[PDB]
């Protein structure tokens, strides 16, 4: 009844067989439409590019002055002596005491309702597994860490746990342009030798680290302040960017940005277990088929998935089987065979086959053929494992074989007839 | 760039990426030994080349076992027809003896 362990290749459908004997139940084919990264993550920072303010000057006439407060992140410096006038371009009698309150404070921008957040990530597991019983064609998200039963078409599913399965994500950032997988620190980051000067703590946040210098000093010309300005690192470094998460990946992974995940990344094994309402009324329907051949068609030395080829057989028993194979991948798996002969038949050749033990319900033979040494020259594919297979050629290097017996008899005759010539005489 | 049915992107400006496993108009049909070797004919990884490699230093055990193997036989058959009955001055030594001359020298 219950249980096969299929492997996660997308599109490809696996064929599981696992009932009582004799078959006449439903044959499963299993499809990975896409697996699912759903994420468990902790939000690490928020990031973007930020407005430095600074007030324009206000002055306040003679003497001392002191200052104050937080708007998010401050800097304050009151220059004295401010100016050299005294005709109201101080706009003040003073100019010895004079006092000009400077200050500059951290806003943030309008990138920052955008791009960008800092996560952790480590991933959760869904699966959306299609479900093909050969009478509907259905599928369905299911988380598939856990023990995790749900039944459809009234066929019981079990979704056994998926290990040994990869992880694109690490410490990454998300851009709103392309995810990238870029280390960090968080909360120390400051000034505008690096990506990411505002470190801020919440999406609206009202604290801000960042160590930006900006420099006044005092007016001491007639223009009206002496600025020299250190500006935002974070424009600048905008087109250096990191290096793309969306590559990052050994097979598979499409990294979509919005909701954050990766779909379709073919790693990971997910074990099944099944009962299927098994009886039903089995066994009252089991074909049984005689002269099986295989013919080899289509045979090109280009890499694809398809599989073109025919198998000729003969039925004379009227039914549907439990179709087919545990070792080998048809397209097909419910054919009513009443009466047979040549039958054409769509394989996932270069997939996960590249070796097949072809079934036709209860009935077998192996296969195929083409695989040639490298001059080229066709030979069979199959039996013994000799690395062109079975060849004229991969005779001719076995033909060593001989070499090795009779230097061993010439070794026995030598041994036993000195022992018979002292005996002798 | 070489594809072998595994994946390959290219990103080419405002357009969507395509990726490609070298799909065509053509199919395979039951090619690869059962025993994991690479695609196609050709020797890299080196899976078809590795039989040449071992069939050749094959060839070279069979000398090198047979010439010193054959070195003991010489003594053996000067040995045996003189023991057994001497073998003095008999034709029966020769028949022993051209083997054993072409052995030593």
């Amino acid at each position: 009844y219950e249980s096969t362990t299929m492997p996660n290749q997308v599109g490809i459908p696996f064929k599981a067989l696992i009932e009582r004997p004799g078959y006449a139940g439903l044959p499963l084919s299993l499809v990975v439409i896409k697996s699912e990264l759903v994420p468990s993550l902790v939000q690490d920072y928020i990031t973007c590019n930020y407005k430095t303010v600074v007030p324009s000057p206000y002055i306040k006439c003679c003497g001392g002055a002191e200052c104050s407060k937080n708007e998010a992140d401050y800097k304050c410096s009151v220059f004295t002596g401010v100016y050299p006038f005294m005709w109201g371009g101080a706009y003040c009698f003073c100019d010895t005491e004079n006092s000009q309150m400077s200050e500059v404070y951290v806003t943030r921008g309008e990138s920052c309702e955008a791009d960008a957040i800092a996560y952790q990530v480590t991933a959760s597991l869904k699966a959306q597994v299609m479900i093909s019983i050969g009478e509907l064609n259905q599928t369905v998200d299911v988380f598939v860490n856990g023990d995790s039963p749900a039944r459809i078409q009234q066929s019981k599913f079990i979704l056994g746990p998926i290990s040994s399965a990869w992880s694109p994500f690490d410490k990454v950032i998300v851009y709103r342009d392309e995810v990238y997988n870029e280390d960090y620190a968080p909360y120390g980051s400051g000034q505008a030798g690096r990506f990411g000067d505002i470190q801020s703590r919440t999406v609206n946040s009202t604290d801000v680290y960042a160590n930006t210098n900006l420099k006044l000093k005092r007016p001491a010309s007639g223009n009206v302040v002496p600025y020299t300005q250190t500006p935002s690192g974070f424009s600048y470094w905008k087109k250096e960017k990191g290096v793309p998460l969306n590559r990052n990946a050994p097979f598979g992974c499409i990294i979509k940005v919005n909701p954050v995940r990766a779909e379709n990344c073919v790693y990971g094994n997910i074990p099944i277990s099944m009962d299927i309402a098994d009886a039903f009324t089995r066994i009252d329907e089991s074909p049984s088929v005689s002269l099986k051949a295989c013919e080899v068609q289509s045979c090109t030395y280009s890499s694809d998935f398809g599989g073109v080829a025919s198998i000729s057989y003969t039925s004379n028993k009227v039914g549907k089987c439990a179709i087919s194979s545990n070792s080998a991948t048809m397209k097909d798996s419910v054919q009513d065979v009443q009466e047979s002969g040549a039958l054409s038949l769509f394989f996932a050749t270069s997939s996960v086959e590249p070796n097949f033990v072809v079934q036709v319900c209860n009935a077998r033979i192996t296969c195929g053929k083409c695989e040639p040494p490298k001059d080229i020259v066709p030979y069979a594919a199959k039996n013994d494992a000799e690395f062109p297979s079975i060849s004229t050629t991969a005779w001719q290097w076995l033909a060593t074989t001989s070499g090795p017996l009779t230097i061993l008899v010439v070794a026995i005759i030598v041994v036993v007839v000195v022992s018979i010539v002292v005996c002798a005489r | 760039i070489q594809v072998g049915a595994e994946g390959v992107e290219y990103v080419w400006g405002n357009n969507n990426p395509v990726r490609l496993w070298a799909q065509k108009s053509s199919s395979s049909s039951a090619h690869g030994n059962p025993i994991s070797i690479v695609s196609h004919y050709y020797d890299l990884y080196p899976y078809w080349t590795i039989t040449v490699l071992a069939s050749l230093g094959l060839l070279i055990v069979i000398s090198s076992g047979f010439s010193c193997f054959l070195c003991s036989v010489a003594r053996t058959k000067c040995l045996t027809p003189y023991q057994l009955a001497p073998g003095a001055q008999l034709p029966t030594f020769i028949a022993l003896l051209c083997c054993a001359k072409s052995a030593r020298a």
